[PDB]
């Protein structure tokens, strides 16, 4: 339905598509410019939006115009047709991302729809206008050398090229007289100055994704989202929905208090995520009450307009129509319109809280800001555009097949270098604050702290109430489901409007706002230490490089060579120190492990309700607060609270809530009950008023201020990084290029080795200081504010018991259970939920390939680095993930890592994992098992580099460094156990490296260790080769599930829930680990009984346990125990209506093979005992026995074991016994038994008991 | 001033009995080459070890665990005698390799009986040093312990010759003496970190001091050995030479054929089955609920161990709930009763409950459900309105009545509440979501009977998996719980009751909660939609599931049937070829058949799929959204979750 057209800035004028418009600011006086339909009722006029503008104002100067961003000036942007027509091209395939998906279909379709009513506030009722500014725009159609001759159009959205600053953009509304037609319900035509080409960076410094290079390094936004943030600007104003109400004014009586204009609360409501929280709900309510009566001011003039003045061309009927459909209006029989509440709260909810930049963003995957108050850095130029390789219609700079749409690496500044460029300094513009003492700092405006004054909070709840017999409590939820506005959406409807073409405009009336500039430097005096002076003593000019570290604040802040550091002595020791050429790569690696170390400490919390932990060196870093770098940190925080951290504790609004008045009615017994009814639901309402009011509060004043503390340490911790390469790089280069030669250190391995330690050290402080926020809220503001509400409970109770004696009379037989209600019902209190506020609510991390996935019968790395994998002919997959290596030369699989990220040289930080299933030794070539060592994963280049081997017996790890040192660690299993938990059985590897210790874990459990501090550096990189090489048989096989590789040592932790969420499935296992089926013969195996097996008696039909046969013929080294022995047992399904996996609570048959037929296992339907023997015998139906049996896994933890249990029937919640086996002394029995059901409900879960059950089948790996 | 009033004696108690667990709890997490540690804080203090410096957890990890015990360096080699050089008749072929290989085995087992030496050694000289330091760390907790009893004795002596009423003094008493079975409790925290601490201290000394010095003593016994069988080989002529290279590389011992170490495999070795008892015996229930249905039988009682005491009025009906048996109070003036002495709490206990229910009152009125109080001092739960209130009194007079909002007639809810002490700190649960967080700072002492009594007045109720803990829970915990319980085989109503075969339904879509489909004639053809935003008043399609196995009752995952309608005429859901809109046939050979399943993350909520395509709604087409076969990636996922009544 919406369809986009196409252009080049030189085709000739049509008087259709292309014309000479004169825009609304021209106030008629000429100078026509050319503009483009780009969709119906929306134009694009290729210029500098020039008005109210002097023309000096476009060169960068002492000035400024915003206080609240790096502004970007350049004259020459768009100054040739050249120029010009690249801006065109550029508009139209933003316009073509946009209506890519439902949803921006959507706001497009609205915007064309939304046309602005024919009329104004000083228009009759009773009529129709169109010689209004903001409603009518003038054409040209005479030729250039003809007397001029005008038109008049219809349009709703006009769009400029940039103002003086390129890197900020705006809606503007028309205003005439000083009233506004998009700020009273009628709507008007609306104007955008944009460029595309420059955009905003941010940062995502609260968002936790553990020990990662690339994490928190900056990010550009899409210019397509920046579009669109503004068309939701467009959709408020051409439905008149723009109303102005109580503001946000920041608090500028100190010095480090941030300053800007007042936010409106729409600005609020677009940005979506919990920013409308910070609008109180008594705002919330006086905004709603306005659009609903400008709404009902609307309906009056659809039923009274008869004539039209401006135009005669107008059919009222037709507008009547679009008009009624606009708006949502209701018709009846009659002719009359009118408004139900149902169809407005629906509308207003999706205007308000359905559009908003968070929601667009998460449909089209795309990254942006946090929050309204989050910190922004300089812009950046995007180079090209159009490219496709660059920047596309379906996904944007996130394009997949570059491997650019994992986490957003698309717009990830460190990542993409090859789509935007750094702008020159000069041409910026930013406002400063520059403090001198009694020396003199420049600290940009943006650094500060945001501080809303007492002014920007309603105090509506202390004003009195009137209750009545039909009295409502009306609440408004800042909230809309996103999914039900998609589907609201309909891509096949017809779109159709009235003709544009109207009568010429004759009245100019309009206002044209007026810009200045202001000056950019501010000048203030000030003796105090605080954060702003902390951080600058971290600093050194370029040109200097012999610094030293200090602990001496003074001393840091008076000589130009020397740098403050809140780390340890020992640190601070350390890194002054001078080494010789023998100990600088030992002295290199030993400094920044302990910088890593150094950081990344931290302390438990115990005994205060709502934090966790600490990290005690804050108060060093930034001494913010009341002077917390001196004395103990952690001893003053226990003794105080959050409320040593706060720079400036606020003073507390909290109103005294106004009384009810309650209405009399005379005779009515029904509406003195609802009165009371009406008061007390009321009251619940001023419960949740008051805590919308704390909350707000609290996101404007407090929660604010810790945010500046979080900037302020990811600030602080970056200093300390560079000043320590600074030295490092300094000692490097005053050794002599002869002794400098045998130094092998690598730059980028060191540089990234920090960045990684900096991710954690931040993670911690966002734990700490996310707690400290939340505790001040709920110990120091919230208590507060129940006082005052437990004293309106008591007023009330006074009020209504009252009302009811004045009354009495009239509530003969009810004044005594009217009494007792109001007594029970305001003894209560409403909890606090902060879920209702916030939109709150790890084994991914860290992993660089995912190669084991299946997909159409091939594997493939879901990693997102786009490593390549070629499996050869000679491997054998399945869609259990299960692929098998054989002997065979093309038994192989090549994988080829992307070049841009390997695990570092020099510190070794990673691990693998994997499945793993090793066939059984041979009985006769025992002397080829034992000696025989083959490598199963190759990862080396010129023998530098780590494998994984299996000896006999023992699965090994080793590790050649470039000097061919070798180290290795090993898991031994045993085999020499009756029956073993491993010889041909899945199990779960996993292996650690640091620059410490090797580690090899088996089903989460450590096994071995090694040192390998020696090792100098391990060179491995490029390609993974799965094969089997060395001195082996033609037999030998493996099978491998869930390969993967992650760039990280794994704590004990991870490895052992991963080995959970893996072990997890639906179907049960056999003895081997693969899944249970249908019709297949099996072997059976008690786990309570593990020597013992199952026959039938030779005469009875009950079965004997015997006892399981051992090794014969013993070589002294090997010892087992059968498997292949006793009766062969089959699983039948017992309905059929349903694939032969065995899921879990499945009823079945129980058959096995006598002879050349099958039988089942019967139970007696009565026994007066516990147990009792199980009764065997031929297929047959009878009422004499049960044949029912339901399979279940009562255990939680792994296991390949399940429990039979007996029912009556289906639906029957009656339970006869579960099958195990019993010993009747000194004979064992093949029993049913009561007594299990109550042991299996027993936590923990016995392993031992005797009702436990595997199942075998004959397999390969495993033979006599 | 000095304490004259119970009040006062409550507020200075509370304190003592806070910082005392404070202080011999403590601990902190090492990471080691070893393993992972919980160092106790104050062990250096306790016995002077380590104790010359500001910490003793910084110079734990400079100097490691060697330097606990006192007599460092004990080891001595022992005396070795392997005369590897085979004792030559005959053997004139390569079939010497079965001569050889039996040599080779032997050698290996004589390397092991050397390693059992040094175990051996270590068990008897280092870790016998380290069951030392346990004992005299026990005798230290027990010491502290029991200095703090006479400090509260001496306090409560003098207080009782103060002006307090006898009554109020019997209550003090009776706190009093709660308390020190909550200080016992404590102590025996302490122990359990002491004990795990050293032992793995005691086990990685083998690692890292004893286990290199016997690869060292070993490396030279084996270069005495391997040359030995080079020698003979030679001296061997029968064989060829070329023979004699292989042999030499097929029977010589790299460092690997000697290592035995296993972290695992020693740790076994440390635990007795006394440890096992322990560990098998121990629970934080006071209270678990088995409820189990027989043939003219009911089996109610307590399997937590403690072996509370259960009473109930016969009448008394099992019948299936959620994940298993309920109990069904039908009538009027029904009973249980649950008696045990933890039921009394006192100022310093600690506990949680937890429980499903399920209610058919359908009235706006107040009726007592669960309660444990005693001339108002306690706490309890019962209906007010629509909602819940629990309420909580003081001996004081101190009150919390909490209002939860949410419950209403006829459907299943998860009610979780924690009572925590140390942080003074209250927390309830609606199946998944946090409702309160209290601070129940100002509540005090709490003394009430032993008993808990579950009731009805009118309301008929189920209740399932009633249980009761001895510690506070977290949010962590309580989802897990609630998920876990629900993940089942059975697929569920809208209500969370199981769905059953030949029952008529309502049929609702995720994404629109309150519209019911309803039948819609554009041509010939018969589909389906969701009521537009006018026409709401219009009565929604009624629907039945069935399977081709009669007598099957309820719907569980994975199970095939048909869709059908009731009617003056039977019809049945068949997917429409020329549009993928869902379409109602005459015939029941035409009938689609479909396979039902549902969500871990949605209990209550249900799909339908064909061919491995789910079923779900569709785009606004004028006034319709048609339910259709999907495949698009611009529908959300959302649309494919559907309801039923």
């Amino acid at each position: 339905p919406v369809t986009i057209n196409n252009f080049n800035y030189n085709d000739p004028i049509d008087n259709n598509n292309i014309i000479m418009m004169e825009p609304p600011f021209a106030r008629g006086t000429g100078r026509y410019y050319k503009a483009f339909k780009i969709t119906d009722r929306i134009w694009i006029i290729p210029e500098r939006y020039t008005f109210g503008y002097k023309p000096e104002d476009f060169n960068k100067s002492s000035g400024i115009f915003n206080r609240d961003v790096c502004e970007y000036y350049d004259p020459d942007y768009l100054n040739t047709n050249d120029k010009k027509n690249i801006f065109l091209q550029t508009m139209i395939k933003l316009f073509n991302r946009i209506k890519s998906k439902p949803l921006g279909e959507k706001l497009l379709e609205m915007i064309i729809n939304g046309i602005p009513y024919l009329g104004d506030r000083r228009v009759p009722l009773e009529e129709f206008n169109t010689n209004i500014a903001s409603v009518t725009v003038n054409k040209l159609i005479s030729n250039p050398g003809e007397v001029e001759r005008k038109k008049g159009i219809f349009a709703n959205l006009i769009i400029f090229g940039p103002g003086p600053v390129l890197n900020e953009n705006e809606t503007i509304d028309i205003g005439i007289q000083n009233h506004f037609a998009s700020r009273e319900g009628f709507g008007g035509i609306m104007q955008m100055k944009f460029c595309p080409e420059y955009v905003s960076v941010f940062n995502n410094v609260q968002e936790n994704k553990g020990a990662s290079i690339f994490n928190r390094r900056g990010y550009f936004s899409d210019p397509a989202l920046i579009l669109m943030h503004q068309l939701i600007y467009v959709l408020h104003g051409l439905y008149g929905i723009k109303v102005d109400d109580l503001p946000i004014v920041p608090n500028e009586k100190k010095f480090f208090m941030q300053s800007t204009d007042a936010i409106q609360a729409e600005e609020l409501y677009t940005f979506g995520g919990q920013d409308p929280s910070i609008i109180t709900p008594s705002t919330d309510k006086s905004i709603y009450d306005k659009v609903l009566q400008n709404f009902r001011g609307i309906v009056d003039r659809l039923n009274k307009v008869l004539v039209c003045i401006s135009d005669p061309n107008i059919n009222i009927n037709i507008y009547k129509n679009k008009f009624k459909d606009k708006y949502k209006f209701v018709e009846d029989s009659e002719g009359k319109y009118s408004i139900d509440v149902e169809s407005f709260d629906k509308l207003y909810k999706s205007l308000m809280f359905g559009f908003t930049e968070t929601n667009i963003a998460e449909n089209y995957k795309i990254k942006t800001r946090a929050s309204y108050f989050s910190d922004s850095l300089p812009p950046v130029k995007i180079k090209n555009l159009l490219d496709n390789e660059i920047y596309t219609i379906e996904e944007g700079f996130n394009i997949s097949d570059k491997d650019m749409e994992k986490e957003y690496r698309g717009q990830n500044k460190a990542i993409n270098k090859q789509a935007y460029e750094e702008i020159s300094k000069e041409h910026l513009a930013v406002y400063k604050i520059q403090m001198c003492k009694s020396i003199c700092i420049d600290v940009d405006n943006e650094d500060l702290f945001f501080i809303a004054d007492k002014n920007s909070f309603s105090d509506d709840l202390s004003k009195n109430e009137r209750i009545e017999y039909n009295t409502q409590s009306n609440y408004i939820e800042n909230d809309f489901p996103i999914n039900e506005l998609i589907l609201d959406t309909d891509l096949i409807s017809k779109i159709e409007l009235p003709s544009e073409n109207t009568e010429s405009l004759t009245d100019f009336n309009v206002d044209v706002p007026v810009y200045e500039k202001q000056p950019a430097i501010k000048k203030i005096f000030t003796d105090e230490n605080t954060i702003f002076q902390y951080l600058y003593s971290q600093t050194f000019p370029l040109d200097i490089r012999d610094i030293s570290l200090t602990s001496s604040f003074d001393d840091a802040l008076l000589f130009s060579n020397k740098v403050y550091s809140f780390f340890s002595m020992d640190y601070i020791k350390t890194a002054n120190k001078v080494v010789e050429a023998g100990l600088f790569a030992g002295w290199v690696k030993q400094i920044v492990n302990d910088f890593v170390i150094e950081a990344n400490k931290s302390n438990t919390m115990d005994k205060i309700a709502d934090i966790s932990l600490i990290v005690p060196y804050i108060g060093l870093a930034l001494n913010v607060g009341n002077e917390t770098a001196k004395g103990n940190f952690e001893n003053a925080f226990e003794i105080a609270g959050a409320s040593i951290l706060l720079e400036f504790i606020p003073e507390l609004l909290i109103p005294v809530v106004g009384a009810f008045l309650l209405e009399s009615y005379i005779d009515n017994k029904n509406k003195i009950i609802k009165t009371i009814d009406n008061a007390l639901t009321k009251r619940n309402e001023k419960w949740s008023d008051m805590y919308g009011l704390i909350v707000a509060q609290w996101l404007s004043t407090v929660n604010t201020q810790f945010y500046t503390i979080k900037e302020g340490m990811y600030k602080a911790l970056n200093y300390q990084a560079q000043a320590l390469e600074e030295i490092i790089k300094y000692r490097y280069n005053i050794y002599s290029e002869k002794e400098k030669s045998n130094i092998n250190i690598d730059f980028n391995d060191i540089n990234s080795k920090l960045n990684e330690g900096i991710n954690q050290a931040i993670d911690n402080i966002n734990n700490f200081i996310n707690g400290c926020s939340v505790s001040y809220l709920m110990k120091k503001m919230i208590p507060l504010a129940v006082e005052k509400l437990l004293d309106f409970d008591n007023t009330l109770k006074k009020n209504l018991l009252n009302y009811i004696d004045e009354n009495k009379l009239y509530l003969i037989g009810s004044a005594e259970y009217e009494k007792s209600k109001v007594n029970k019902y305001l003894k209560t209190i409403m909890p606090f939920d902060l879920s209702i506020y916030t939109n709150d609510t790890s084994e991914i991390l860290n992993n660089i390939i995912l190669n084991l996935r299946y997909k159409d019968n091939n594997l493939i790395d879901l990693s997102g680095y786009g490593a390549k994998v070629e499996v050869y002919d000679g491997v054998e997959l399945n869609d259990k993930n299960q692929f098998k290596l054989t002997s065979s030369a093309n038994s192989k699989i090549r994988v080829t890592q992307n070049q841009n990220i390997i695990f570092n040289s020099v510190f070794l930080d990673f691990s693998v994992s994997f499945w793993i299933r090793i066939p059984k030794y041979k009985n006769d070539g025992i002397q080829n098992y034992i000696h025989n060592e083959y490598t199963i994963i190759n990862c080396m280049k010129n023998n530098s580099g780590w494998k994984i081997s299996i000896r006999g017996n023992r699965i090994i790890w080793t590790l050649i460094d470039i000097n061919g040192k070798t180290k290795s660690v090993f898991f031994e299993y045993n085999i020499r156990e009756d029956i073993s938990e491993y010889i041909n059985r899945w199990f779960f590897v996993t292996i650690t490296n640091n620059l410490n210790n090797a580690k090899i874990y088996i089903n989460g459990k450590l096994e071995s260790n090694t040192d390998i501090k020696d090792i100098r550096e391990v060179i491995a990189n490029g390609e993974i080769i799965f094969k089997l090489d060395g001195d082996i048989d033609r037999t030998q096989f493996i099978w491998m599930k869930y390969f993967s590789i992650f760039n990280t040592e794994l704590s004990q932790s991870n490895i052992e829930e991963r080995y959970k969420i893996q072990s997890y499935s639906e179907y049960l296992k056999d003895f081997w680990g693969n899944p249970l089926m249908y019709n297949k013969e099996y072997y059976m195996f008690n786990a309570g009984n593990k020597n013992s097996y199952i026959k039938l008696k030779k005469d009875s039909p009950v079965g004997e346990i015997l006892t399981r046969s051992k090794y014969n013929q013993n070589s002294k080294y090997i010892n087992y125990r059968d498997l292949y022995i006793g009766e062969k047992f089959i699983i039948r399904r017992k309905s059929n209506s349903q694939d032969d996996i065995v899921r879990k609570e499945d009823y079945i048959y129980l058959d096995f093979f006598n002879l050349n037929q099958e039988w089942r296992v019967y139970t007696y339907k009565y026994f007066k005992k516990e147990e009792e023997k199980l009764f065997l015998a031929p297929i047959s139906d009878s009422d004499e026995f049960y044949n029912t049996i339901q399979i279940k896994e009562y255990d939680e933890q792994p296991t390949y074991s399940c429990q039979l249990l007996f029912k009556k029937d289906e639906e029957s919640t009656d339970e006869i016994g579960l099958i195990g086996i019993h010993r009747f002394y000194y004979k064992d029995y093949f029993c049913i038994s009561k007594w299990y059901l109550k042991e299996v409900k027993r936590k923990p879960y016995n392993l031992k008991l005797g009702c436990n059950w595997q199942f075998i089948p004959k397999d390969e790996g495993w033979t006599e | 001033s000095p304490i004259d009033t119970d009040k006062k004696y409550y507020l200075w108690l509370r304190e003592i009995f806070r910082n005392y667990s404070f202080d011999i709890t403590a601990t902190q997490e090492i990471n080691t080459d070893c393993g992972i540690n919980k160092v106790v804080t104050w062990f250096g203090k306790a016995l002077n070890i380590l104790n010359t410096s500001d910490s003793f957890v910084e110079e734990f990890q400079n100097l490691g665990p060697i330097s606990l015990i006192n007599k460092k360096e004990n080891l001595s080699m022992p005396i070795i005698e392997i005369y590897g050089i085979p004792n030559m008749l005959g053997l004139p072929l390569n079939d010497l390799n079965e001569k050889l290989f039996n040599i080779y085995l032997k050698n290996i087992l004589y390397f092991k009986k050397v390693y059992f030496n040094f175990l051996d050694q270590w068990w008897t000289e280092y870790y016998s040093q380290y069951f030392d330091l346990i004992c005299m760390a026990k005798q230290s907790i027990l010491a502290q312990e029991k200095l703090i009893k006479q400090i509260i004795q001496n306090k409560l002596q003098d207080l009782f010759k103060a002006d307090i009423s006898m009554d109020k003094l019997n209550l003090m008493n009776l706190a009093t003496e709660k308390t020190f079975i909550d200080l016992s409790n404590e102590s025996q925290i302490a122990i359990n970190n002491i004990n795990d601490f050293l032992n793995k201290s005691a086990i990685c000394v083998f690692d890292t001091n004893i286990y290199p010095k016997f690869i060292s003593f070993m490396e030279q016994c084996i270069n005495s050995v391997n040359s030995n069988v080079t020698a003979f080989i030679q001296k061997c002529t029968n064989i060829t030479e070329d023979e004699k290279l292989q042999l030499i590389k097929l029977n010589t011992f790299m460092n690997i054929d000697f290592e035995f170490f296993d972290i695992q495999s020693i740790k076994d070795l440390i635990t007795s089955e006394t440890d096992l008892i322990k560990e098998e015996k121990e629970s934080d229930y006071n209270l678990f609920l088995f409820t189990l249905q027989e043939d003219n039988n009911k089996v109610i009682e307590d399997i937590s161990g403690k072996n509370t005491l259960v009473k109930y009025s016969d009448s008394i009906s099992l019948v299936y709930g959620v994940n298993g048996d309920a109990l069904y109070l039908k009538e009027p003036d029904e009973s249980v009763s649950f008696s045990n002495k933890a039921f009394e709490n006192g100022l310093t206990n600690s506990f949680s409950i937890c429980f499903w229910l399920r209610n058919l009152g359908e009235d706006i009125i107040t009726s007592k459900l669960i309660e444990n109080k005693a001339d108002n001092c306690g706490w309890e739960i019962y209906f007010e309105n629509n909602g819940l209130v629990f309420s909580i009194v003081d001996c004081n007079g101190n009150e919390e009545n909490i209002y939860l909002s949410d419950v209403i007639s006829k459907n299943w809810y998860y009610i979780s509440i924690s009572i925590d002490r140390l942080r003074n700190q209250l927390l309830i649960f609606i199946n998944d979501k946090l409702i309160a967080n209290q601070s129940i700072e100002q509540i005090l002492n709490i003394y009430s009977s032993n008993t808990i009594s579950l009731v009805n007045e009118n309301n008929p109720i189920y209740i399932e998996g009633l249980s009761i803990l001895n510690r506070s829970i977290t949010s962590e915990e309580v989802v897990n719980n609630y998920f876990s319980y629900l993940n089942n085989s059975y697929i569920r109503d809208i209500s969370g009751e199981r769905l059953e075969y030949n029952k008529t339904y309502e049929l609702y879509n995720y994404v629109f909660p309150e519209n019911s489909l309803y039948e819609v004639t554009e041509n010939n053809n018969i589909y389906l939609s969701i009521k537009d935003t006018n026409n709401l008043n219009i009565q929604g399609a009624k629907f039945k599931l069935i399977n081709i196995d009669a007598n099957k009752q309820y719907v569980q995952k994975w199970d095939e049937g048909v869709v059908c309608l009731l009617g003056d005429e039977e019809k049945y859901v068949d997917i429409s070829s020329e549009n993928n809109r869902i379409q109602l046939v005459n015939s029941k050979d035409t009938a689609k058949r479909i396979i039902f399943n549902n969500d871990i993350f949605m209990p209550n909520c249900l799909t339908f799929a064909y061919n491995n395509k789910y079923l779900s709604l569709s785009l606004r087409d004028r006034n319709y959204n048609w339910m259709i076969c999907n495949n698009n990636d611009n529908i959300p996922k959302a649309a494919h979750l559907w309801a039923l009544k």
